[PDB]
This record gives structure tokens, C-alpha cells and sequence, in this order.
């Protein structure tokens, strides 16, 4: 077809470019050499729990305003239908629960963000 | 029925037995779990497409929104539970299956 | 408890989305509209019990307006026939040039 | 189901106006007054939970209950006998509908029939 | 939490019921009860315990695969039907699912494992909210669906449900627990007789969704949890033992008192059909129901446990914060015996 | 009617079931320089940082 | 639930319980903190502290208002009877239900208001019985499960005065002072006491008291309301020799707790002492 | 399946006592393999040879109850030759639970399993004789 | 051993024994997820064949 197409070369071109950043400077990896980097000293311990309530508090409300976007997209596309006092309210309708959520954490001091 | 749709279904079928498999930390229950909502998904959207059924194009959609919406919060509960433990399913307070 | 609130109050607040016709946007035809309508005109005072026996035969021109099941193990039947003339037989010249382009 | 979905009749009202023929109930009917003492004595529980002086405390409220009770009583009594004579009626008009399925069978007495006699030994 | 908020959620729970008592087309009552589960999961929070989460976390976890399933199954008989409206289902294979969707939903057995434990992780308020209200919108299904439901597996999960909602209820302590193996044995009950009369089942919903408001009030009157907690409470306000003697006993279901009703109707119902045999078994183990009812009893009114010192101070204090509903929920649920005929209001 | 395996068990708290609360031991701690371009090239602030 | 007509007060205050530890010393303490405070003095709120608010406000026996007695705690120490321990958590109740009475009047006028001793100072007197032995260990142990179970939702504390006063010193007030039973008391046990006071009371609560959300508040309001409550677990079934009491006992005390004028009905109601009968009309 | 049942089904009356006693071997070997199911899934036997020890445990021992029940109760029929009363599958009621009291070493559960399987047994033939409906259609 | 010993054994002994057993093998007190959800598996896997009607 066509999109598959530049989808194959593109993927095939950069793999390429891959093996070709691999395959060729053909040099000598040894062990401290490839210990993780750590501004000089070595690590005090691997990546664990750099836990924070302050992530999802504020990117559940990603997921959750991503999905209202998600029925916004159709709004183009209505504006066109036959009635529209019947949607003009609901398409301001979800706006203001958009906003009005957003509002409700706006105040609950829910959004710490950080 | 044509064997597409027999595929998806079956890929429901082990979208649900990875979630009942159910081992060590949850979070992969909800992973097993959106999976399971992306199958039924596809499998309503294709037939909507198929039968011209209009006005259920609006339903595929509106499917996908409440079901993401439940797992959004089912993280949070996770929270929850991580944030005594650092998660595992292996412990449980509760008494008496 | 089938509370039908919405019909005592009229309000057709959901039943717009039912059925495959009941009108839809710039009237595009349902792909199994015409045994769906035949189906539900059958379909009143009958009441779900006794239309399953005696509108049997219309929901069965539905099923396969809906699956087209029969239809294809038909078809299956043939295309996997031809194989066992395909030595025996050389099928159709024209599918390969004949005149279906100068058809339009 | 039964009953519901029945033809004609409309959902949610209560009461359909094709009762109201029936006679009411009347004022004093047992089952009636049952309800008014089964709210007098949900409304001296209601005294005795909260301690109260049993019995000469809260008349009043006590006088609330049992209004309250034989009140909904009554009408639930109306829809009762409505619910009750209806059925009677269905069954009667079918059994006019269908005269073959509810044959009017002959009543041999007992000098025409024979029955086997079992002696108490 | 705030109780502008609460109230709320509350309502919206109820919204989220009544959604499903209202709505034809199936999509309205899968959202019914998905708008139901995210209204439901926080108001368990409340207090909010280490324990309390993980209650949290059971009751989601498998209300969500409850849900995932019942709208497989949707899917399955649309595409087997092409349609919306409830009615008959159209193909066994999804409708067998329907069934287990619902019956995870109902908590009946061999799915029943959450139900006695969530109880144990909230407050009583909670937990009456939850054994009562979370009741009604999948048997309000469930009663919609009656028409085609495999009679032989409804059957199988309604008498299951009954012997597990036995044993099990003879080996604890703590109240809550309890109730919830009550309530997960009447729920055999309904759901026995739903494919034979749907009527038999609304009526036994009512008494025991009022039986349990009385329990749950009372426990409520005493802030009794464990058995011995109970124990104690014959000396300080003897009158709420000496009444949760008798609500115990209606559940017990002895013949005068209300709980008779609906097994005696149910009987009714059930021989008409013959299958004889079923409720023979199903009223033989509703007596192994009773007997954690009666010892439970044992532990309160009939018998005085030691009781503690320190309770002295508190014969000063008169409970307070009453609740107006009470009384009516013990009366209603206990001497309405002849009224029985009403029951046919229901139609 | 405990098993003695059951019997073992402890009986639950009367409310929170306070104790594994004392559990919890997240922390973090990390380095900066001397490579850092903040740290001047001669600093090495150590520190545990949080989330 | 009234506060959504008004979202909680806004104004803030605090209570002072001042923690004099001594015989005659501690009568001390408690003139030094009425004079100090505006807010009503506690009193001590005793054996018969619970009546004082009860309805007819007025002290009862022993026999059933406690049932302890502390005049026989000091002639006979180690008595069989476990009242060694019976009036050390009769007494923590009490003090306990104090904390309410006073901490209610905080969230309610938002003046302050003056404690005489309360709850945090009451680890001590048992930390010290322990010691000389005058109670058993399970009787601590269910004193500290019961602590912890209770006091642990109240938060916040203090907004109080710790003092001191010498051992020996106080032996010689306590010689001056006219009651026999004070006189009496054991001074190895006193020191000990004094000893274990300084050593951990201050030193774990003065770290919060230098510190010193409105949702919580009104929580917490509600919670002093409806006092049982607080007092919910202090009936906790663990059935120690010395607290528990056989059913005979038990029955028969509350049998005749209600012989008295106040106590068969609700306050309002009663018919015995004077209420108005125009309610039950 | 249904049809295994109904398999076993088409005794007819005793004829054969082979071809019966395989289908009750093959009925009880089917509920062993369930129980066996819910048990490894109820009570995790850690180390797995440990658990299928387990369902060989289960799976055998049903099915060496079906067999031995068939059997004798189709020889029954094919010795009395009554052969159609309930009692006659009642003695291979009786014998099952000795089969069960053979592995279970124990005369207990032995005795009380020969009551009760008996008893059991002999309802079942007295329902197929009578058409007793255990799951009636909704009919009313 | 005829009245005091067997009569009672028969019936109330048995009946008030085999509860002992159940109820101790039901609320089997544990309640670890993995357990009986997987229980919820395979019910499911039976609950569709046992009963799927079709050959
Ligand atoms: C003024 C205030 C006082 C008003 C009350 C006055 C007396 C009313 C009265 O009791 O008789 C009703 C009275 C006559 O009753 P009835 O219609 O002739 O029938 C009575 C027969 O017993 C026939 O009555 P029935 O046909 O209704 O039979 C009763 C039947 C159906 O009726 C009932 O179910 C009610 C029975 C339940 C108990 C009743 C509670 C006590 C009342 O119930 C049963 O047969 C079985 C009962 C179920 C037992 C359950 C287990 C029990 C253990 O009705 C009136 O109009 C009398 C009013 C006269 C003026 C009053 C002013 C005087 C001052
Ligand atoms: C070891 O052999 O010594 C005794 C050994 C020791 O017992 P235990 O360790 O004291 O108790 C825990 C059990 O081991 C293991 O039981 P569990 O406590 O771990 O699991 C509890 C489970 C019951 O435990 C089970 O193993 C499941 C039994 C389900 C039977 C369903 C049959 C339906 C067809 O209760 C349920 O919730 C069952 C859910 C409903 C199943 C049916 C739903 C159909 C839709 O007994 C067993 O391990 C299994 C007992 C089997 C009871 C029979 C159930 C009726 C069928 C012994 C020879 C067995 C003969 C097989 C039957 C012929
Ligand atoms: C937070 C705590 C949890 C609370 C949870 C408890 C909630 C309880 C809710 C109980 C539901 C009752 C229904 C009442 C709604 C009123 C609407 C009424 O008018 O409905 C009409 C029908 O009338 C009703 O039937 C009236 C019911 C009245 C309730 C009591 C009836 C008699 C009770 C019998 C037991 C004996 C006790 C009587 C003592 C007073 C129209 O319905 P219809 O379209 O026609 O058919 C619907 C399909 N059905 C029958 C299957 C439901
Ligand atoms: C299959 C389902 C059908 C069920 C079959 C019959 C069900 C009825 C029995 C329900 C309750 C049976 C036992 C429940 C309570 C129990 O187990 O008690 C045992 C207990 C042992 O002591 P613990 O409690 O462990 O502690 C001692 C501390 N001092 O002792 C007892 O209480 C046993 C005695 C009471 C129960 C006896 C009931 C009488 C017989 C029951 C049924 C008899 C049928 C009637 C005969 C007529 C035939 C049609």
C-alpha cells in the first residue's frame, strides 16, 4: 500500500543507521568503562523508588482530561448537524464540567503539581 | 462468523486469563485489565463498522472513555497500597477467603 | 424492577439508540434495515413469547442479513470446489480481459 | 412477569382509574386497623430505644405513627383488591377464550363409578 | 471528607442505581453500573484505615472484572443479534456470561469469596450501604433477564450460595463477618427463585434489605463489632440486645416473625413448578443459616457475659445522634407477618 | 473452632492496625558533582533527596 | 452535619493543663493555674467527676460512681483486690472524658480554658505501680492497648505548663498536709515516679508542645461531642481479674443504679426530680 | 458434557456390565479431576510434583469409586435379575464408600460413606424411576 | 451406650461434626487474592462447558 510503505522504510532506515553505529567503530568495551555514569564517584545503590504523591495527584488529571479532549474531536464535524440549539448546549455543556473540574481541584489544593 | 473476529475474541479470552493468572505485584492486573477493555473495544468498534449501523459509532468511543476511566482510578488505589509496602499482591490483611 | 419512567414521561431520552432504523443522522440506511423492519412490524401484540416461534422465519432472514453465515459456507463450498476442477477445468477468459471495464 | 406488561395500562401511576369501580375498602376493616396498630407499636419502640418514659412520653409522635401507617395502609389496600379482582378477571375471560383447553367435564356420581375399597387390618 | 461532598457521592450512587432501574438500551446499564463502582470505591475510604485500602482494593478489583465480563458478553449478543433492548438474549454462550457477570455482581457463591471479606474492612455505615443498595441494580437486571437464564445454572449458584452462606457462618466472631454470610445466604434465596417468579424475588429483597437496616442500626445503637463486644451490652441499654434477639430470629425466619414470609412464599412458588426436591434441601440448610443466628443470641440477650468495670461511667451518658428510621425498620421487618396478601401490590 | 495453624494468628486490632505503619523506609540519596556543571567542578553535595 | 450552613468556625485558641506532680504540691499546682487562666479551673475531676456533669451534678458512692476509692488504695497497696490497678484506669477515664468536657468548650466559645492535669499525665502514676509492684504487668499491658487505641485520635495536645517540685520537699508538705492517708504514701514509689516523669513525659511531649486544617477541626468536633464515644473503647472486653466483673454483680450495681431519681429516663424526661410533664402532654 | 452423562445413560437396564462400569469410571475420573481443581487452586500445595501427587491422590480415588460402583451394581441387575428396584444399585451404593474406606485407612469414614453413598444411590434410581425433575423448567 | 451414647452419636454427633469440618474448610481464614480469584478462573472455564448445551 502506501502508509505501510514509508512506515517499512523509515523503521528500516533507521535500524540501519543502527547496525551501521554498532557494527563499525569495531574498539575494545571493558568493565568500569561501561559502569553507569554517576558525575565522577560511583553509585551509592540502581534506581529504586523516587515516589512522589505529587505525580499522579496532578497526571491522573492528565488521564482524566485527556479523555474529555478525546470527546471533544467530534465537535468539528457536529457543528455541521441540522439542529444545532439542540448541541449548542452540550458542546459548551462538557466545556464548563471541564473547566469546572479543573476548578474543583483548583481549590481543594488537590493541584500541588511539582 | 469470519475468523478476524474469532481471533479478537479468543485475544479477549487471554486478556482475561492473564488477569486471573494473577501474580506478584497488581499492577499488572491492570495492565491485564486494559488489555481486556482494548479487545472488547475492537471488538465492538468492527462491528459497528461492519453493519452501518450509525448511530453506534458513538458508542465505541464512549465505551473506551468510562472504561479508561475506571482504571484511571485504579492507579490511584495502587497508590494507596504502594505507599505502605511498595507493592505486592502477596500481602493481604484481610481474613477468610 | 423495568421502572419505564422515560415512556410514562415520554421523554425518549434513550430510545433513539436502539434498533438498527428509528431514524438516523441524514437517513443513512441501516445495512439490514428492510428484515429488521419486516422482524418488528411482525413484532407487537404477539408480545416476546409466541414471536419466537412465529416470527422465527424472519429473524432468521435477519441473521443472515447479519452474519451472511449460510451465504458463505455456500461460497466456501464452491471456491473450495473449483480447486478439484481446477486441473479439469479452466474457469472464465474474460475476468482476465474481458469486457467489465468497457461494462461502465 | 404476569400482570405487568399486560396490554392497555401505563407504567408508573400507582393506581389505574380503571379501579376506583371497586369498592374502597371500609374504614373499619381488620387488616386496616392491624396496620394502625402495627404503627402504635413501631411508635412506642420508638420511645423505649431512646430511653424516654414509656407509653405517656410523646403521645404526640406516637399519634404521628400510627396516622402515618393505617394512612399508607389504606391505599395500599386499594391497589391489593385491584390486583386481586384483576386477575380474577384475566382468568375468567381466558377461560371464556379458550372453552376447548377447560372442557365442562360430565359428573358421573358415585352409584356410576367404581373405587377400590382398602380394609383397615 | 466534607458532607457536601459525601452527599454527593452519595447521590450519585443512587443516580448511578436508579440509572439502571430506569434505562432500556443495554449501554445505559453497563454505564449504570460503572458510573456505580467509581461513586462506590471512595465513600469505602472514609476514616481511611491500612486496612480500610485494601478492602478498597478487593471490592474493585473484582467489581471490575465483574463488569469487563457482563460487557463482553453485551458485545457477543449484538453481534449475534444486532441489538440493544434487553429482552431475550440470543446466544447461550454469551448469555451463560451474562449470568456470571451478574453473579459476581450479587457476590453469590462460588464468587462470593470478597463479600465477607470487604465487610470487615469499613465502618458499619458502609457496610450496610453496601449490603443493602449494591443489591438492587443487579437483580434489577437480573429481573429484566428472567425471561432466558438457563434455569439449571441459576439454580446451581442459588443453592451453592446457600450452603456456603451456611458454613461459613457458623466459625466466626466478629459480627461483620457475619452479616455478611447472611447476607450472602439470602441472596440464594432470591436468586433461587428468579427464573420461576420474579415477584417472589422483589418481595424477599424487601425484607431483607429491612432486615438488615434493622441489624445495622442497632449495631450501629451499640458500636458493637466483635462478639464479646456485643457481650456487653445488656447492662448498658438492655432494651437494643433484647431486640436484636427477636430482628436475629426473623432472619432466623421462625414462623410467626416476618423472615418466614418470604422462604413461605418462596415454597409456594418453587412447587408449582414440582422440582420438589430443591427446596426441600434449600429450607433444610436455611436452618444451618439460623443456628450462628442463635448462638450469636447467645452471647447477648439470653445470657449475660462478665461484664467490665470501666462501663460504669458510661450508664451516665445517653446515647445520642438518634436515628429516625429505626424503629419502623424493626416493626416492618418482624410483625408483618398477616400481611402477607399485600405482597400481590407488587404484582 | 480455630486450627492451632489459625490459632497461631493474632486476633485484629480494635481499630487502625497501627503497627506496620512503622514499615514504611523509602528514602533516596544522591550526588552531585565534581563534574557538575553547578558544582564548579570541586563540589561534592551529597544529599537525600525525596521524590 | 450543621456545618455546611457555615464551614467550620475560624477563630482558634488554647486550653492549659498544668502538670504539678506532688501530694500537697499538687493542690499547689492547681491554685497557681486557676488564678493563671481565665477558663474554669479543672478540679480534678476524680471519682466523682462524671456525676459533677452528670445531671444532678452531685457525687454518688463509691460503691457504683467508681467503686475504687482511693483512701483504700493508700491504707492497703497490694491489696488482694486488684484496686491498685481498678483506680488507675477508673481514673484515666475519667480524666480522659475531662479532656472532653474542656476541649469541646475550645471549639465551641473558643475561649480559653484551664485543665488541671490531664491525660498524658497519667502515664505516669501507672508507670510508677508497675515499679513498686502494687499492679500486675497484664493490667499494663491492657493499659497501654487501651491507650493507644484511645488517645491516639485525639492529636493535638498541650498549650501546658510542666512543673516540678522536690521529692523530699513534697514529704514535708506532705507532712504539713492533714490527711493520714497522704502522709502515709511510700516515698521510693514517689521518686520513682518523679523519676520517670522528668525522664520521659516532657521529653517526648515538649517536642510537640513547641509547635504550638479546619476540616479536621470539625472531625475532631464531632468527635467531642457525644462523649461515649471517646469513652467507646474504654470498655474493651480483655477480661483482666481485677477490672472484670461477674454478671451477678454487674446486673445487680446497674439494678440499682437506676433506683436513683435521675437516671431511669433520659434528663429531659424524667418524671422523678421535677421535669415538666407538659412534654409527655 | 451432557453427553457423557448421557453416555452412561443408555445402561440399558445392566446388559453389558463393561460398557457401564467404563462410563461410571469415566464419570467419577471427571469429578475427581474438578475437585482436584478447586483444591490445588484453594489450598496452594507448593511444589508442583507435590500437587499433581495430589490430584493423582483425588483423581484416582473417584475414579476407582465410579468404577467399582458401576460394576457392582450392573451385576447386580445382571444376578437378581430383579433388576429394575432402587435397592439394586443401593449395595453398590454401600460398596463405593468402602472403596472410600480403603484408601482413607480408616473404618470411620468407610462406614459412614457406605450409609450415606448407598442411600444417595438408591435415591437416584428411585428419581430415574419416578421422573423427579431437580432442576424443573419454569412450566408454573 | 444405646440411648446416651449411640442414639445421640447417629445424629446429632454427625450433623454437629461434619459442620465442624465444612465450616473450618470453607472459612479457611486465609484470604490471599491469588487463591481463590484464580478459583474464579477455573469456575468460569467450567461454568462455560458444563452447561454450553451445544454438543
Ligand atoms: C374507633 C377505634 C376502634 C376501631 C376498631 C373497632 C373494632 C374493629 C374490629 O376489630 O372488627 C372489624 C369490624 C367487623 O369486622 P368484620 O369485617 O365483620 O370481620 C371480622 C371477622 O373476624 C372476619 O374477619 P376476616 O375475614 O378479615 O378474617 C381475618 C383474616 C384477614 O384479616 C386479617 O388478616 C386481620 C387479622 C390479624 C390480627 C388482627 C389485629 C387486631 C385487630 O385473617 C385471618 O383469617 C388469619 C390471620 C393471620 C394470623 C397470623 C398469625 C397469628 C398468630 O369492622 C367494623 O366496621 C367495626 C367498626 C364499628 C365502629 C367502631 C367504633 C366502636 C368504638
Ligand atoms: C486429603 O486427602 O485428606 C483430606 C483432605 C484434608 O482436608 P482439609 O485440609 O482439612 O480441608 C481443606 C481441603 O483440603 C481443601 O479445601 P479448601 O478449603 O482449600 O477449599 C475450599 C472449597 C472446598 O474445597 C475443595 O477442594 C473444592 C471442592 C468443590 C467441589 C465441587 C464439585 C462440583 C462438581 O470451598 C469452596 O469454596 C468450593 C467452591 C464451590 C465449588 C463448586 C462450584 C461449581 C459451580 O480433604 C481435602 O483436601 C479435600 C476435601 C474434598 C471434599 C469433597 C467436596 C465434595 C465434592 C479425601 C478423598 C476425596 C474424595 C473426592 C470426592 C469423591
Ligand atoms: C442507604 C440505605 C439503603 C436504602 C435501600 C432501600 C431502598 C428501598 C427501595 C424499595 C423499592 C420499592 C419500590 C417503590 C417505588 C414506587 C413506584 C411504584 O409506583 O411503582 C409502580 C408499581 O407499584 C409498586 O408495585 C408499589 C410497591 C409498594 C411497596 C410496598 C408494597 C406492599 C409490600 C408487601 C410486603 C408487606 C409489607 C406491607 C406493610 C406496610 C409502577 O411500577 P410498575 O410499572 O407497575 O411495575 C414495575 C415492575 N415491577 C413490579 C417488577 C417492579
Ligand atoms: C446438607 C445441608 C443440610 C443440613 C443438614 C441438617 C442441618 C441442621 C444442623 C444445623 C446445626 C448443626 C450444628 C451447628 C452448631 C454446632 O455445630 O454445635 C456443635 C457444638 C460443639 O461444641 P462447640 O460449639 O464446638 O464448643 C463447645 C463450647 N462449650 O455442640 C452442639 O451445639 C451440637 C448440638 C446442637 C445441634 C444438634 C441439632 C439436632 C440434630 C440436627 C438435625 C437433626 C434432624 C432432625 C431429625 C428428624 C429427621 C427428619
Amino acid at each position: 500500500m502506501n502508509i505501510m510503505l514509508t512506515l517499512l522504510t523509515n523503521v528500516t532506515l533507521a535500524s540501519l543507521l543502527v547496525l551501521i553505529a554498532f557494527w563499525l567503530p569495531q574498539l575494545n568495551a571493558y568493565s568500569e568503562k561501561t559502569s553507569p555514569y554517576e558525575c565522577g564517584f560511583d553509585p551509592m545503590g540502581s534506581a529504586r523508588l523516587p515516589f512522589s504523591m505529587k505525580f499522579f495527584l496532578v497526571a491522573i488529571t492528565f488521564l482524566l482530561f485527556d479523555l474529555e479532549i478525546a470527546l471533544l474531536l467530534p465537535l468539528p464535524w457536529a457543528s455541521q448537524t441540522n439542529n444545532l440549539k439542540t448541541m449548542l448546549t452540550m458542546a459548551l455543556f462538557l466545556l464548563i464540567l471541564l473547566a469546572a473540574s479543573l476548578a474543583y481541584e483548583w481549590t481543594q489544593k488537590g493541584l500541588e503539581w511539582a | 462468523m469470519p475468523l478476524v473476529y474469532m481471533n479478537i475474541i479468543m485475544a479477549f479470552a487471554i486478556a482475561l486469563a492473564g488477569l486471573l493468572m494473577y501474580r506478584s505485584h497488581l499492577m499488572s492486573s491492570l495492565l491485564c485489565l486494559e488489555g481486556m477493555m482494548l479487545s472488547l473495544f475492537i471488538m465492538s468498534t468492527l462491528i459497528i463498522l461492519n453493519t452501518h449501523f450509525t448511530l453506534a459509532n458513538m458508542m465505541p468511543i464512549i465505551l473506551l472513555v468510562f472504561a479508561a476511566c475506571e482504571a484511571a482510578l485504579g492507579l490511584s488505589l495502587l497508590v494507596m497500597v504502594s505507599n505502605t509496602y511498595g507493592t505486592d499482591y502477596v500481602q493481604n490483611l484481610n481474613l477468610l477467603q | 424492577p423495568f421502572f419505564d419512567v422515560q415512556k410514562r414521561l415520554g421523554l425518549d431520552l434513550d430510545r433513539w439508540m436502539t434498533i438498527q432504523s428509528a431514524e438516523q443522522p441524514h437517513k443513512i440506511p441501516g445495512r439490514c434495515h428492510a428484515f429488521e423492519k419486516e422482524w418488528i412490524e411482525c413484532a407487537h401484540g404477539i408480545g416476546g413469547i409466541r414471536a419466537e416461534k412465529e416470527c422465527k422465519i424472519e429473524f432468521d432472514d435477519f441473521v443472515e442479513c447479519l452474519l451472511r453465515q449460510k451465504t458463505m459456507k455456500r461460497l466456501s463450498a464452491i471456491k473450495r470446489q473449483r480447486d478439484k476442477l481446477i486441473k479439469e477445468g479452466k474457469y472464465t477468459p474474460p475476468p482476465h480481459h474481458l469486457g467489465k471495464e468497457d461494462p461502465r | 412477569t404476569m400482570m405487568s406488561g399486560r396490554p392497555g395500562r401505563v407504567p408508573l401511576q400507582f393506581l389505574p382509574n380503571e379501579a376506583r369501580s371497586l369498592p374502597p375498602p371500609k374504614l373499619t376493616d381488620p387488616r386496616l386497623v392491624y396496620m394502625g396498630f402495627l404503627g402504635y407499636c413501631s411508635g412506642l419502640i420508638d420511645n423505649a430505644i431512646r430511653r424516654r418514659p414509656v407509653v405517656s412520653a410523646g403521645l404526640h409522635r406516637q399519634l404521628l405513627y400510627v396516622t402515618s401507617f393505617v394512612f399508607f395502609g389504606y391505599y395500599l389496600l386499594k391497589r391489593q383488591d385491584y390486583m386481586y379482582a384483576l386477575r380474577d378477571h384475566d382468568m375468567f375471560a381466558y377461560v371464556k377464550s379458550h372453552p376447548e383447553d377447560f372442557p365442562e367435564k360430565d359428573k358421573k356420581t358415585y352409584g356410576e363409578i367404581l373405587e377400590e375399597f382398602h380394609p383397615v387390618r | 471528607m466534607n458532607p457536601i461532598i459525601y452527599t454527593t457521592l452519595i447521590m450519585t450512587v443512587m443516580s448511578g442505581t436508579m440509572l439502571v432501574m430506569i434505562s432500556s438500551h443495554w449501554l445505559l446499564i453497563w454505564i449504570g453500573f460503572e458510573m456505580n463502582l467509581l461513586a462506590m470505591i471512595p465513600v469505602l475510604m472514609k476514616n481511611f484505615n491500612p486496612r480500610a485500602t485494601e478492602a478498597a482494593t478487593k471490592y474493585f478489583l473484582t467489581q471490575a472484572t465483574a463488569s469487563m465480563m457482563l460487557m463482553m458478553a453485551i458485545i457477543i449478543n449484538l453481534l449475534y443479534s444486532g441489538q440493544w433492548t434487553i429482552t431475550k438474549m440470543f446466544n447461550p454462550v454469551a448469555m451463560t456470561m451474562m449470568t456470571m457477570a451478574l453473579a459476581m455482581k450479587l457476590g453469590l457463591s462460588p464468587f462470593h469469596f470478597w463479600v465477607p471479606e470487604v465487610t470487615q474492612g469499613i465502618s458499619l455505615q458502609a457496610g450496610l450501604l453496601l449490603l443493602t443498595w449494591q443489591k438492587l441494580a443487579p437483580l434489577s437486571v437480573l429481573c429484566q433477564i428472567s425471561q432466558s437464564i438457563n434455569p439449571n445454572l441459576m439454580l446451581t449458584m442459588a443453592m451453592l450460595s446457600i450452603l456456603i452462606g451456611g458454613w461459613g457462618g457458623l466459625n466466626q466472631t466478629q459480627l461483620r463477618k457475619i452479616m455478611a454470610y447472611s447476607s450472602i445466604a439470602h441472596m440464594g434465596w432470591m436468586t433461587a427463585v428468579l427464573p420461576y417468579n420474579t415477584t417472589m424475588t422483589i418481595l424477599n429483597l424487601l425484607i431483607y434489605i429491612t432486615m438488615t437496616l434493622a441489624m445495622f442500626m442497632l449495631l450501629i445503637h451499640s458500636s458493637a463489632t466483635t462478639t464479646l463486644s456485643l457481650s456487653h451490652t445488656w447492662n448498658k441499654m438492655p432494651v437494643i440486645t433484647s431486640l436484636m434477639m427477636v430482628t436475629l430470629l426473623s432472619m432466623g425466619g421462625l414462623p410467626p416473625l416476618s423472615g418466614f414470609m418470604p422462604k413461605w412464599m418462596i415454597i409456594q412458588e418453587m412447587t408449582k413448578n414440582e422440582s420438589i426436591i430443591m427446596p426441600t434441601l434449600m429450607a433444610m440448610t436455611a436452618l444451618l443459616n439460623l443456628y450462628f443466628y442463635m448462638r450469636l443470641a447467645y452471647s447477648s440477650s439470653l445470657t449475660m457475659f462478665p461484664s467490665t468495670n470501666n462501663m460504669k461511667m458510661k450508664w451516665q451518658f445517653e446515647h445520642t445522634k438518634q436515628m429516625k428510621l429505626l424503629p419502623t425498620m424493626i416493626v416492618l421487618s418482624t410483625l408483618v407477618l398477616p400481611m402477607t396478601p399485600a405482597l400481590s401490590s407488587l404484582n | 473452632y480455630p486450627t492451632k495453624e489459625t490459632a497461631h494468628w493474632k486476633p485484629p486490632p480494635w481499630n487502625d492496625v497501627d503497627p506496620p505503619k512503622d514499615t514504611l523506609v523509602s528514602n533516596l540519596t544522591l550526588n552531585f558533582g565534581p563534574q557538575h556543571p553547578a558544582a564548579h567542578g570541586v563540589l561534592r553535595l551529597v544529599m537525600e533527596l525525596s521524590g | 452535619l450543621g456545618e455546611r450552613t457555615t464551614r467550620k468556625l475560624t477563630e482558634t485558641s488554647k486550653v492549659i493543663t498544668v502538670d504539678g506532680n506532688i501530694c500537697s504540691g499538687k493542690g499547689r499546682l492547681a491554685r497557681e493555674i486557676a488564678e493563671k487562666l481565665g477558663l474554669r479551673h479543672f478540679p480534678e475531676a476524680g471519682i466523682h467527676y462524671a456525676d459533677s456533669t452528670t445531671g444532678d451534678g452531685k457525687p454518688l458512692d463509691v460503691q457504683l460512681s467508681g467503686n475504687c476509692s482511693l483512701e483504700k488504695f493508700y491504707d492497703d497497696p497490694k491489696s488482694n483486690d486488684g484496686n491498685s490497678y481498678r483506680l488507675q484506669s477508673w481514673l484515666y477515664a475519667s480524666r480522659l472524658l475531662q479532656y472532653a468536657d474542656a476541649l469541646e468548650h475550645l471549639l465551641s466559645t473558643g475561649q480559653g480554658v484551664v485543665l488541671e492535669r490531664s491525660i498524658y499525665s497519667d502515664f505516669v502514676f501507672l508507670e510508677a505501680m508497675y515499679r513498686q509492684g502494687f499492679i500486675r504487668k497484664q493490667c499494663v499491658e491492657h493499659y497501654n492497648e487501651v491507650k493507644k487505641v484511645t488517645a491516639c485520635e485525639y492529636l493535638p495536645p498541650h498549650v501546658v505548663v510542666y512543673v516540678d517540685v522536690p521529692v523530699p520537699e513534697i514529704q514535708s508538705r506532705i507532712q504539713k498536709k492533714g490527711n493520714p492517708h497522704e502522709m502515709k504514701i511510700t516515698a521510693a514509689y514517689l521518686q520513682d515516679i518523679e523519676n520517670a516523669y522528668k525522664k520521659t513525659f516532657l521529653p517526648e511531649m515538649s517536642e510537640k508542645c513547641e509547635v504550638l486544617d479546619d476540616r479536621t477541626f470539625h472531625r475532631l468536633r464531632m468527635l467531642v461531642q457525644n462523649k461515649l464515644e471517646v469513652l467507646n473503647y474504654t470498655t474493651i472486653p480483655v477480661y483482666l481479674p481485677e477490672i472484670t466483673i461477674g454478671a451477678h454483680q454487674s446486673d445487680r450495681v446497674f439494678q440499682k443504679f437506676t433506683e436513683l431519681p435521675g437516671r431511669k429516663y433520659s434528663p429531659g424526661y424524667n418524671e422523678d426530680v421535677g421535669d415538666k410533664w407538659i412534654w409527655l402532654k | 458434557a451432557k453427553t457423557l452423562l448421557h453416555k452412561y445413560s443408555d445402561i440399558p437396564e445392566g446388559t453389558e456390565c463393561h460398557r457401564k462400569a467404563y462410563a461410571s469410571t469415566s464419570i467419577g475420573g471427571a469429578t475427581g479431576l474438578i475437585v482436584s481443581a478447586y483444591s490445588i487452586a484453594l489450598k496452594p500445595p507448593a511444589s508442583f510434583l507435590e500437587g499433581v501427587a495430589r490430584t493423582g491422590r483425588y483423581t484416582f480415588t473417584s475414579a476407582a469409586i465410579g468404577a467399582i460402583f458401576g460394576l457392582t451394581s450392573c451385576i447386580s441387575a445382571q444376578v437378581r435379575e430383579k433388576p429394575d428396584d432402587p435397592l439394586n444399585y443401593f449395595i453398590g451404593g454401600c460398596a463405593g464408600g468402602l472403596t472410600l474406606g480403603a484408601r482413607t485407612r480408616s473404618y470411620g469414614i468407610g462406614a459412614a460413606a457406605c450409609a450415606y453413598m448407598g442411600l444417595t444411590a438408591a435415591l437416584v434410581k428411585m428419581g430415574q424411576l419416578e421422573g423427579w425433575q431437580v432442576f424443573a423448567e419454569p412450566k408454573v | 451406650l444405646l440411648d446416651l451414647i449411640w442414639l445421640e452419636t447417629i445424629l446429632p454427633k454427625t450433623t454437629s461434626f461434619i459442620q465442624m469440618k465444612m465450616s473450618i474448610m470453607v472459612s479457611n481464614q486465609k484470604g490471599l487474592i491469588k487463591l481463590y480469584f484464580l478459583s474464579f478462573l477455573i469456575t468460569i472455564m467450567i461454568s462455560m462447558t458444563l452447561f454450553n448445551y451445544h454438543e
